[PDB]
């Protein structure tokens, strides 16, 4: 994995006089100094005109080096390009799949790629809408006992749960080409609304480890395979969401964490990863608040 | 089109 501790790794109390002499301007400013990063990397695929279309926003495109390629295609539509990034997490490659949220075109290479992938759970952190402006495709059956066909994967839905800030959704995915079935766990968080934060970082964190349990849950009935985190670009959100992850991941484990280190990393894997600076600062404030939470500091 | 950016 890319996201090694070293080599300014912190520990929370470190984190706190950090946050503190540096201050909300302070790590606003931090944020800039990532985007300045030379953007290692290139975007030719996204940008080939055969894909252009499988892109939901123009200046969204995603690295050619770290990109999630379609191998099981059928059609002359479905190049092996999808607008989705492997994304490296705490000791672990390849920990997510970032992409954005599908399109009514790229509704079948999303689920060629979860089901190519050996996905066990989707995070989706967007409304499939707001202010009106589309954001999302509704890319699998939403009801209950409904079922999509996209090819040789049929998607069928095995019951939802709606809880406070997320819905959880069993997502049967049968392989009808080659008679394999596998559950997928579909979570759906409510309330992020898109260029801002989640409304609670408590809600954030709980979902967090809601989103863990089913991934440790699934792979203990099967080297892991990767969460696939989309929003509506699948940066924004999608990049505070997984740096938010792999930083209590290190804190629990090692009992230290470096943001910048890990959204300086996460960029040259999922390019853009997290969107405003206030999501930067929210991943500081999330980690802080977490350890006021649990007694840390 | 459809930008991401600048709101």
């Amino acid at each position: 994995s890319v996201h090694v501790p070293g080599p300014h790794a912190m520990t929370i109390q470190e984190l706190v006089d950090y946050v503190n002499a540096r201050q909300k301007q302070g790590i606003y400013e931090e944020y800039e100094d990532i985007r300045r990063e030379n953007p290692v990397g290139t975007f030719h695929c996204s940008m080939s005109p055969g894909n252009l279309e499988k892109n939901r926003y123009g200046d969204v495109p995603c690295l050619d080096q770290t990109r999630v390629k379609l191998t099981k295609r059928s059609g002359h539509t479905q190049t092996d390009y999808i607008n989705a990034s492997f994304m490296d997490g705490y000791k672990q490659k390849n920990a997510y799949i970032g992409t954005q949220g599908p399109l009514e075109n790229t509704y079948r290479d999303f689920w060629l790629m979860v089901w190519e992938q050996k996905v066990l759970v989707i995070v989706m952190t967007t409304r499939f809408e707001e202010g009106g402006r589309r954001k999302c495709g509704q890319y699998w059956p939403l009801e209950k006992d409904s079922r999509i066909r996209f090819g040789f994967l049929t998607v069928t839905n095995l019951g939802v749960e709606n809880m406070n800030h997320y819905k959880k959704t069993t997502l049967e995915i049968h392989n009808t080409e080659e008679r394999q079935k596998r559950q997928v766990t579909h979570f759906q968080f409510l309330s992020w609304p898109a260029y801002g934060v989640p409304s609670s970082a408590a809600s954030l964190i709980d979902f967090l480890r809601v989103v863990r349990n089913q991934q440790s849950l699934a792979v203990s009935n099967m080297p892991e395979p990767p969460i696939v985190v989309h929003a509506s670009a699948g940066i924004g959100r999608t990049g505070t969401f997984c740096s938010l992850d792999i930083c209590l991941a290190q804190l629990e484990e090692l009992g230290t964490l470096n943001v910048f280190q890990t959204v300086s990393r996460m960029r040259t894997q999922r390019a853009f990863s997290i969107q405003t600076p206030e999501q930067y600062y929210f991943c500081y404030k999330a980690i802080l608040e977490f350890a006021e939470k649990e007694g840390m500091v | 089109s459809q930008v991401y950016s600048l709101d």
